[PDB]
RNA sequence: GUUAAUUCCGAUAACGAACGAGACUCUGGCAUGCUAACUAGUUACGCGACCCCGGUCGGCGUAACUUCUUAGAGGGACAAGUGGCGUUCAGCCACCCGAGAUUGAGCAAUAACAGGUCUGUGAUGCCCUUAGAUGUCCGGGGCUGCACGCGCGCUACACUGACUGGCUCAGCGUGUGCCUACCCUACGCCGGCAGGCGCGGGUAACCCGUUGAACCCCAUUCGUGAUGGGGAUCGGGGAUUGCAAUUAUUCCCCAUGAACGAGGAAUUCCCAGUAAGUGCGGGUCAUAAGCUUGCGUUGAUUAAGUCCCUGCCCUUUGUACACA
C-alpha cells in the first residue's frame, strides 16, 4: 500500500493557485490564500477523508468536493466563529474568503479606509505601522 | 583560612594563666570549662577559645610558652 | 550479589584497557561500575574528584551542550542507551569498550600553548577531558540539520574514532592539534 | 486481584478509551470535530475519537482522586501557550470539553455530583476501571 | 470587629499609627524634650506613655 | 545551496531494492533508509513498520524519539 | 504479632519521601503503587539498586510503603532510592542482630554514598542585580 | 621515533604566561634512573603518566 | 557651631557613655557646604550591635 | 468551656515569655490544657530601591517583619481564663480569645 | 614567615589604645533526644467501596504517637583527632570520624566626588512672575510621532526538534483595603475560546490548595524543504476593565506567513545545586510583565591557577606632576 499510484498527481490545480501533491493532504491544502492548517483540518475532517493518504493520491470526485466544502462553509456545518470575512462590511455574510478573492477584498477594505480618511487609512496610505506599535527603533529596512 | 584573632588568642591565653590545675587535653572538656568559667557570648567564638586551649596545651606538655 | 551491567546489560567486566597512561583517570572497572549513567553528583567539589567519576556518566553530562538542552541528563540517559545499542549491533562487542577505545585513540597526546607558541604535552586527565568533549561536539556537528539522529550521530562517530578512520571528527581534529603542536615545538 | 493503580496507566488509559468506544452510549457533542482542545493548543486533536480518549482520563483522575470539578479539569489538563514573541506561560484548557465529559460520564452512570462539590467516581464506574485494569495486567502477563 | 481585618495588615497598621504618633509628637515636642513613645493597649483602652526631659513643660 | 530531493511513495526501483537490501542490514532506522534510498522519514517509517509485520527485519528497542532495528539471525 | 514498623525518611533538593516498612512478604510499593511503574521510567535502576544490590533475600520478611511529597521527579526518585534503603537499615537495626546492619550499610556505603547519608545541596537565593544565583546582568558600557 | 611514555614523580610549580601549565620533572618509566623536568599542560597529579611524543627536549626551570 | 558642639560633646559622655559622635553637615563658614566630625570614645559602626548599642539621630 | 485563646506578636522572646506564662498558669490552676501550637512565622517582605533617585548600581533594601503566631487551648469556663489573661502581658503581644 | 584580612606568631624607640577585618544577626544543612499540636500529620482500629486471606482509597470516624510538617529552647565543629610540612610558633596540606572540615547574605571605617536627587516631602536658602495660572480644575492632544545610530531584553534560526494525545512532580508567597468605593477564588449551568450567570469558602497551616506548573517522561504524526521551524506584519469578527480604547489597552477566534541557515570587528556574566533551560509568586495593577525582585524544578563542561591583559593592596625607587 506504499507504492507511487498511477494518476498520482504531483501538482493539483484548485483556486487558480498550484498544490503540491508531495506533502500530506491537511498541509497541502494551506497553499492557497485564505486556508490555514486549522481551517484544512476542519474542512476535509468534514469531508469524510483518510489523513492517512497524500494530496496527489486522492482523486478528483474527492478534490471537487473538498473545494465545494471549502468554497461553501456554511452549507456544511462549519461554525460561524470560525471563518475570516464574518459579518462583512458589504453584504453583511459570512463566508470564507479565499486565493484571488482574498487580497482584492484586502485592497477593497483598505482602499476603503484610505477613502473615508482614516487614521488607519492613511497610516496605511503612507506605508507605516497601523495597529499603533512605536517606529522610533524598529522596523527600519522595509522603510529604507 | 582558619587563623584565630587578638580576642581567641589573648583571651585564651587568659584562661590558661589563671586556670591551667582544671584545663585539660580534649576540645570537649575543657570546651564546658570554659563555659563555666567564662561569660562568652556565643558558642563559636567559646569552642574557637576552646580548641586554642587545647593547642596551646599540648604545646605546655610539650614545653614552656612564652 | 556481583555483576552489576551497565543498563543492565552491559558488562563492566571483559573490559581491557590496553594503555597504562589513563587507567585511573578512565573509570570503568568494578568499583565504578553502575548500573545507569545517572549519578546524584558532587564531583566539582575537590579538583580530581571529577577523575572518579564513570565515564558513562561523564559522557552523559558533557553531550549536554549549546542552549536548547542545558539540564537534560535523562534525555542524554535515553541517547546514550540507544547509542550504545546501535553500537553493539553495527561493530559486535561491549560499546564500553569501544568507548574507551574511543577515548585512547581521540585523547591528544600534546598541545599547544603561549609560554607563537610552545608545544608542550597535555596530563591524562585534560586527555580525558578534551577526548570526551571532542567525541560530543562530533556527534553535535554531524547531526544538527540532518535526518540522522543523534544517538546514531554518537554511535558512528564513537566507533569511527575507536577505529581513528580520520573520518571522525574528534579524530580529525585530534591530529591536527598534534601536527600544529609537532611544528609548534 | 489487581487494581488500577497496580498496572501501567499510559495503555489504562488507551483500553478505557476501546471500552468506551465499544460501549457506543457516550453522548459526544456535534462540535467533537471543530473544536480546538484548549486556548493553548494550536491544532485540532490529532486522534479523532479523542472524546473517548479524555473520557477514560478524566475517569482515572476521578479514580484517583474524588471531587474534581469543571476547573479541576481545566487544571489538571492546561499547558504551555507559546505567546510567539512574549514568552510562554502556563494556560488552562478547555471548560467546555471538561464539562461536557464529566457530564458524559454520570450521563452514563459512572460518575456523580458529590456534595462538598465536583464529581467523585461511582461504585459503578469503580468496579468498571478495576475489571479493565484485571483486563490489562492479564494481557501484559 | 465588624471587618475583621488581617493580622498580616494589622501589624503593619499599628505600626504605621506608631509612626505616624511619633513624627507628630517630636514635632509639637521638640521644644520640650521629646524622646519617644510606647503605646500599650488594655482591653476597651490603650494607655500609651509619652517619654520626655521637660516634663513639667 | 544542496537540496535533498527525497520522493514521498515508492517507484519500483526503490521498492525491489528495499524488499532485497533492507533486511540485510546491520543497523536500520528510518534516518539510515531515508538516507540510502532517498526517501522521505516518515515513507521510511511506514515502510518498515511495513517490514516488521512482514516478519523480516527484527525490532531491537522501540522509543518515540528513535526506532532501530536489525536484521535476522545467521541461524 | 509485634508491630515491627519503622518509618524512615529520606531526602534530596526538597523532596521528602518517608517509607513506612513493616513485617510481612516482600511488597515494595509507592504512594499506592509499585517500583515498575513510577515516572520516569529510564530512571528505574535507581529505584532498583536496592533490591537489585541486596536481592530479594534481605527484603523477604518486609513490607515497605513509601509516601513521597516534594521537590521534582528525580528529586523524588532520589529520595526513594535514599529512604528504603534507610528504611530497611533502621529496621535491621530496630529488630536483627547488629551485625547484619553492619553488613547491609557496608554493602550499601561502599556503592554509593549518598543512598544512606543526605545530599545537603539546596537552591541557593537569588541576589539582586542578577537573573540568578551567581549570575549578573549584563554590562552596558559606551 | 619512538613514543616514550614516562611517570611524573613531582610537581615543581606552574609556568606559563596566564599560568597555565603545570611544569614538572618526570621519570621515565623504562629507565628509571632517567629524570627529565618538562611543561604538563592541564590537571596533573603525582603519580600519574604522561605519552611522551619528544622525549628528547626539556624545558627550562622557571 | 564648634562650642555648641563640643558642650553636647562633654555633656553626654560626662552623663555616661563609652563613646559618641556628632556630625554638623551644612552651610557654615562661608558659603560652600562643610561638614564638621566630633569624635571620641568607643564607637562600633558594624555588625548586629549597631541595632542595641548605638543611640542615634 | 473548649475556649481559643492565641498569641501573636513580631517579637519572638516577649511572646514566648507570655505563652509559657499562660501554660504555667492553667498549670498551678491545675486544668488540662494542649501545648503550644506553633502555627507558621509569617514574613513580610518589602525590596526597594535604595535611591531616591533614579540613578547608582541598582541595589535594594530587602526589608522583612516576621510575625510569629501560637495558639493555646483551654477546658475552662470563662471566668477562669479571664482572670489569667487579664494580667502579665507584654506590650508586644497581642491576646485574642473564642469562647466556642 | 603566615593568613581571605594592619590576621596572627614574632622582631622592635616605641608603649598603651580606638575604628574597619573579625566578632555579630538572619538564612542553608544535622537531630527517630526535649517541648507540643482537630488551622499539620503518621501508624493502627472499626466501618464503607472495589478486585481475584490479601491489595488499593487525599472514603468515613476515633486509640496511641510526633518519623514526615510546623518552631522554640538546646545541642553540634573547634583545624578538635591522626600523618607530614614550618622558627616546630603563627599556620598549611592530606585523611578518618563525620549532616557539615570554605552555604549564602545583611551590617560595614578614616578621608572624600562640587556623582545623583529642589520631579519624595508641609526639609529647604535665594531668585522668578504682580490674572491674561508655572496654583489648581476640567475638555482634547502629547509623553507612543520615525530617513537613522546605540543599550537592556524576549522569541527564534528546528529532528537534542515541532505538533497532537497521555503520564507525573515543587517552593517562595498573595488574597475583601481609613479615605479606598476595586480581593483570592473552589463548585454548578451556558458558550469553541475569550468569557457570562448562579449560589458558596476565606481577614487565612482552615478556603482557593494535596497549590494536580512548566521543562522533563511516554506514545503518535512530521522528514532537512524557509518545512508542521519562526510568528513579525496585516484584514475581519467576538469578549473583558473603564466615564471613555481612535494612535489597534488587554484576551480570544479565523485568515495572512516577513526576516532569520548559529551571526563581522568587538564584548558581557560565571566556577556547585553554580551557568544554563524551565515555569510559578510579589511589586507595578481598574485593565497588566518582553521588566524587576523572589522562588523552586532539570542540572552540567571546565578550574583549585596566574599576573600576560584590565584593575586593586603593600614596600622600595624616580618625578620638571599637585584642578595630581
Ligand atoms: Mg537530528
Ligand atoms: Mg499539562
Ligand atoms: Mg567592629
Ligand atoms: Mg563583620
Ligand atoms: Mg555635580
Ligand atoms: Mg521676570
Ligand atoms: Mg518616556
Ligand atoms: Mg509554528
Ligand atoms: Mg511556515
Ligand atoms: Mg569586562
Ligand atoms: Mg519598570
Ligand atoms: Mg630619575
Amino acid at each position: 500500500s506504499l507504492v507511487i499510484p498511477e494518476k498520482f498527481q504531483h501538482i493539483l490545480r484548485v483556486l487558480n493557485t498550484n498544490i503540491d501533491g508531495r506533502r500530506k493532504i491537511a498541509f497541502a491544502i494551506t497553499a492557497i490564500k485564505g486556508v490555514g492548517r486549522r481551517y484544512a483540518h476542519v474542512v476535509l475532517r468534514k469531508a469524510d477523508i483518510d489523513l492517512t493518504k497524500r494530496a496527489g493520491e486522492l482523486t478528483e470526485d474527492e478534490v471537487e468536493r473538498v473545494i465545494t466544502i471549502m468554497q461553501n462553509p456554511r452549507q456544511y456545518k462549519i461554525p460561524d466563529w470560525f471563518l475570516n470575512r464574518q459579518k462583512d462590511v458589504k453584504d453583511g455574510k459570512y463566508s470564507q474568503v479565499l486565493a484571488n478573492g482574498l487580497d482584492n477584498k484586502l485592497r477593497e477594505d483598505l482602499e476603503r479606509l484610505k477613502k473615508i480618511r482614516a487614521h488607519r487609512g492613511l497610516r496605511h496610505f503612507w506605508g507605516l505601522r497601523v495597529r499603533g506599535q512605536h517606529t522610533k527603533t524598529t522596523g527600519r529596512r522595509g522603510r529604507t | 583560612g582558619r587563623v584565630r584573632t587578638k580576642t581567641v588568642k589573648k583571651a585564651a591565653r587568659v584562661i590558661i594563666e589563671k586556670y591551667y590545675t582544671r584545663l585539660g587535653n580534649d576540645f570537649h572538656t575543657n570546651k564546658r570549662v570554659c563555659e563555666e568559667i567564662a561569660i562568652i557570648p556565643s558558642k563559636k567564638l567559646r569552642n574557637k577559645i576552646a580548641g586554642y586551649v587545647t593547642h596551646l596545651m599540648k604545646r605546655i606538655q610539650r614545653g614552656p610558652v612564652r | 550479589t556481583p555483576d552489576i551491567k551497565l543498563f543492565g546489560k552491559w558488562s563492566t567486566d571483559d573490559v581491557q584497557i590496553n594503555d597504562i597512561s589513563l587507567q585511573d583517570y578512565i573509570a570503568v572497572k568494578e568499583k565504578y561500575a553502575k548500573y545507569l549513567p545517572h549519578s546524584a553528583g558532587r564531583y566539582a567539589a575537590k579538583r580530581f574528584r571529577k577523575a572518579q567519576c564513570p565515564i558513562v556518566e561523564r559522557l552523559t553530562n558533557s553531550m549536554m551542550m549549546h542552549g536548547r538542552n542545558n539540564g537534560k541528563k535523562l534525555m542524554t540517559v535515553r541517547i546514550v542507551k540507544h547509542a550504545f545499542e546501535i553500537i553493539h549491533l553495527l561493530t559486535g562487542e561491549n560499546p564500553l569498550q569501544v568507548l574507551v577505545n574511543a577515548i585512547i585513540n581521540s585523547g591528544p597526546r600534546e598541545d599547544s600553548t603561549r609560554i607563537r607558541r610552545q608545544a608542550v604535552d597535555v596530563s591524562p586527565l585534560r586527555r580525558v577531558n578534551q577526548a570526551i568533549w571532542l567525541l560530543c561536539t562530533g556527534a553535535r556537528e554531524a547531526a544538527f540539520r540532518n535526518i540522522k539522529t543523534i544517538a546514531e550521530c554518537l554511535a558512528d562517530e564513537l566507533i569511527n574514532a575507536a577505529k581513528g578512520s580520520s573520518n571522525s571528527y574528534a579524530i580529525k581534529k585530534k591530529d591536527e592539534l598534534e601536527r600544529v603542536a609537532k611544528s609548534n615545538r | 486481584g489487581v487494581t488500577v493503580k497496580d498496572v501501567n496507566q499510559q495503555e489504562f488509559v488507551r483500553a478505557l478509551a476501546a471500552f468506551l468506544k465499544k460501549s457506543g452510549k457516550l453522548k459526544v457533542p456535534e462540535w467533537v470535530d471543530t473544536v480546538k482542545l484548549a486556548k493553548h493548543k494550536e491544532l485540532a486533536p490529532y486522534d479523532e475519537n479523542w472524546f473517548y480518549t479524555r473520557a477514560a482520563s478524566t475517569a482515572r483522575h476521578l479514580y484517583l482522586r474524588g471531587g474534581a470539578g469543571v476547573g479541576s479539569m481545566t487544571k489538571i489538563y492546561g499547558g504551555r501557550q507559546r505567546n510567539g514573541v512574549m514568552p510562554s506561560h502556563f494556560s488552562r484548557g478547555s471548560k467546555s470539553v471538561a464539562r461536557r465529559v464529566l457530564q458524559a460520564l454520570e450521563g452514563l452512570k459512572m460518575v456523580e455530583k458529590d456534595q462538598d462539590g465536583g464529581r467523585k467516581l461511582t461504585p459503578q464506574g469503580q468496579r468498571d476501571l478495576d475489571r479493565i485494569a484485571g483486563q490489562v495486567a492479564a494481557a501484559k502477563k | 470587629m465588624a471587618v475583621q481585618i488581617s493580622k498580616k495588615r494589622k501589624f503593619v497598621a499599628d505600626g504605621i499609627f506608631k509612626a505616624e504618633l511619633n513624627e507628630f509628637l517630636t514635632r509639637e515636642l521638640a521644644e520640650d524634650g521629646y524622646s519617644g513613645v510606647e503605646v500599650r493597649v488594655t482591653p476597651t483602652r490603650t494607655e500609651i506613655i509619652i517619654l520626655a526631659t521637660r516634663t513639667q513643660n | 545551496r544542496d537540496k535533498l530531493n527525497n520522493l514521498v511513495l515508492f517507484d519500483k526501483a526503490t521498492y525491489d531494492k528495499l524488499c532485497k537490501e533492507v533486511p540485510n542490514y546491520k543497523l536500520i532506522t528510518p534516518a539510515v533508509v531515508s538516507e540510502r534510498l532517498k526517501i522521505r522519514g516518515s515513507l521510511a517509517r511506514a515502510a518498515l513498520q511495513e517490514l516488521l509485520s512482514k516478519g523480516l527485519i527484527k525490532l531491537v528497542s522501540k522509543h518515540r524519539a528513535q526506532v532501530i532495528y536489525t536484521r535476522n539471525t545467521k541461524g | 504479632g509485634p508491630l515491627q514498623s519503622v518509618q524512615v525518611f529520606g531526602r534530596k533538593k526538597t523532596a521528602t519521601a518517608v517509607a513506612h516498612c513493616k513485617r510481612g512478604n516482600g511488597l515494595i510499593k509507592v504512594n499506592g503503587r509499585p517500583l515498575e511503574m513510577i515516572e520516569p521510567r529510564t530512571l528505574q535502576y535507581k529505584l532498583l539498586e536496592p533490591v537489585l544490590l541486596l536481592g530479594k533475600e534481605r527484603f523477604a520478611g518486609v513490607d515497605i510503603r513509601v509516601r513521597v511529597k516534594g521537590g521534582g521527579h528525580v528529586a523524588q526518585i532520589y529520595a526513594i532510592r535514599q529512604s528504603i534503603s534507610k528504611a530497611l537499615v533502621a529496621y535491621y537495626q530496630k529488630y536483627v542482630d547488629e551485625a547484619s546492619k553492619k553488613e547491609i550499610k557496608d554493602i550499601l556505603i561502599q556503592y554509593d554514598r549518598t543512598l544512606l547519608v543526605a545530599d545537603p545541596r539546596r537552591c541557593e537565593s537569588k541576589k539582586f542585580g542578577g537573573p540568578g544565583a551567581r549570575a549578573r546582568y549584563q554590562k552596558s558600557y559606551r | 621515533q619512538p613514543i616514550k611514555l614516562a611517570r611524573v614523580t613531582k610537581v615543581l610549580g606552574r609556568t606559563g604566561s596566564q599560568g597555565q601549565c603545570t611544569q614538572v620533572r618526570v621519570e621515565f618509566m623504562d629507565d628509571t634512573s632517567r629524570s627529565i623536568i618538562r611543561n604538563v599542560k592541564g590537571p596533573v597529579r603525582e603519580g600519574d603518566v604522561l605519552t611522551l611524543l619528544e622525549s628528547e627536549r626539556e624545558a627550562r626551570r622557571l | 557651631v564648634r562650642r555648641a558642639c563640643y558642650g553636647v560633646l562633654r555633656f553626654i559622655m560626662e552623663s555616661g557613655a563609652k563613646g559618641c559622635e556628632v556630625v554638623v553637615s551644612g552651610k557654615l563658614r562661608g558659603q560652600r557646604a562643610k561638614s564638621m566630625k566630633f569624635v571620641d570614645g568607643l564607637m562600633i559602626h558594624s555588625g548586629d550591635p549597631v541595632n542595641y548599642y548605638v543611640d542615634t539621630a | 468551656h473548649r475556649i481559643r485563646i492565641t498569641l501573636t506578636s513580631r517579637n519572638v522572646k516577649s511572646l514566648e515569655k507570655v505563652c509559657a506564662d499562660l501554660i504555667r498558669g492553667a498549670k498551678e490552676k491545675n486544668l488540662k490544657v494542649k501545648g503550644p501550637v506553633r502555627m507558621p512565622t509569617k514574613t513580610l517582605r518589602i525590596t526597594t530601591r535604595k535611591t531616591p533617585c533614579g540613578e547608582g548600581s541598582k541595589t535594594w533594601d530587602r526589608f522583612q517583619m516576621r510575625i510569629h503566631k501560637r495558639l493555646i487551648d483551654l477546658h475552662s469556663p470563662s471566668e477562669i481564663v479571664k482572670q489569667i489573661t487579664s494580667i502579665s502581658i507584654e506590650p508586644g503581644v497581642e491576646v485574642e480569645v473564642t469562647i466556642a
